[PDB]
């Protein structure tokens, strides 16, 4: 993987380290176990917006 | 802001207003965390004094889920002077801690590597406002937003009868009449990815508002990551 193709597939940030894609997320988010996916650990996660009602 | 739209319900949270000792907002912010605003070093110069509003989007009426909160450090950049406009970036921390609701979420602070490749290399960003509606006009009672494209630098040097320094980038319209205007100012830039929108830029400067030939000019925040960071300790 490259993070100039799809972004790697990240959800997030990109970077390819030590020759290789790695993803990473803003804080306020975890990387999933698939390792590209980001998953907010509250409802008000940064950069959303807050179109769900509660 | 000239052109554009208003703001839908919940599409930008992010937005702060500072409001002036008329009471009158005079530049906005952007919420970055429950006790940092991020906004521009020259709009310190417009207030003596000055109080934070989250969550509206209506000067006008109040729908309830308004909140003000009073500022305990101002965090001004210290290479900013008025002479050049450069280095135009303030953090402030509240002294109370903002409560995440309907209208009222920060926006992402990007690292720089990627929001160099990936967020700036977009075609377009996202600015708002309650700023005038046209260069002499009055500001708007409700908050608008705009998509503005992304002008390459050279570009910008070339219209501008004034220096653009490594720490300003420049996006709208040659000619459209859509661009960010006087309230406005200190207010978010932001680029979206993937339905997550990342802090790009802080409305800074323009000559006039959607004059042909210009564009806006913004704070470069990537050129100000790690400074933001240790602002918010
Ligand atoms: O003072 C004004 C008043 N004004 C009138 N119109 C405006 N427009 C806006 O604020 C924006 C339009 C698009 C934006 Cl993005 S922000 N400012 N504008 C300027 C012009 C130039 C400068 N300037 C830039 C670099 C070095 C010195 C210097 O003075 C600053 C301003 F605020
Ligand atoms: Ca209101
Ligand atoms: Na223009």
């Amino acid at each position: 993987k490259l993070c100039s193709l799809d972004n790697g597939d990240c959800d997030q940030f990109c970077h390819e380290e030590q020759n290789s894609v790695v993803c990473s997320c803003a804080r306020g988010y975890t990387l999933a176990d698939n390792g590209k996916a980001c998953i907010p650990t509250g409802p008000y996660p940064c950069g959303k917006q807050t179109l769900e009602r509660r | 802001i000239v052109g554009g739209q208003e703001c839908k319900d919940g599409e930008c949270p992010w937005q702060a207003l500072l409001i002036n000792e008329e009471n009158e907002g005079f530049c906005g912010g952007t919420i970055l965390s429950e006790f940092y605003i991020l906004t521009a070093a020259h709009c310190l110069y417009q207030a003596k004094r000055f109080k934070v509003r989250v969550g509206d989007r209506n000067t006008e009426q109040e729908e309830g889920g308004e909140a003000v909160h009073e500022v305990e450090v101002v965090i001004k950049h210290n290479r900013f002077t008025k002479e050049t406009y450069d280095f135009d970036i303030a953090v402030l921390r509240l002294k109370t801690p903002i409560t995440f609701r309907m209208n009222v979420a920060p926006a992402c602070l990007p690292e720089r590597d990627w929001a160099e490749s990936t967020l700036m290399t977009q075609k377009t960003g996202i600015v708002s406002g309650f700023g005038r509606t046209h260069e002499k006009g009055e500001q708007s009672t409700r908050l608008k937003m705009l998509e503005v494209p992304y002008v390459d630098r050279n570009s910008c040097k070339l219209s501008s009868s004034f220096i653009i320094t490594q720490n300003m980038f420049c996006a709208g319209y040659d000619t459209k009449q859509e661009d960010a205007c006087q309230g406005d100012s200190g207010g978010p830039h932001v680029t979206r990815f993937k339905d997550t929108y990342f802090v790009t830029g802080i409305v800074s400067w323009g000559e006039g508002c959607a004059r042909k030939g210009k564009y806006g000019i913004y704070t470069k925040v990537t050129a100000f990551l790690k400074w933001i960071d240790r602002s918010m300790k």
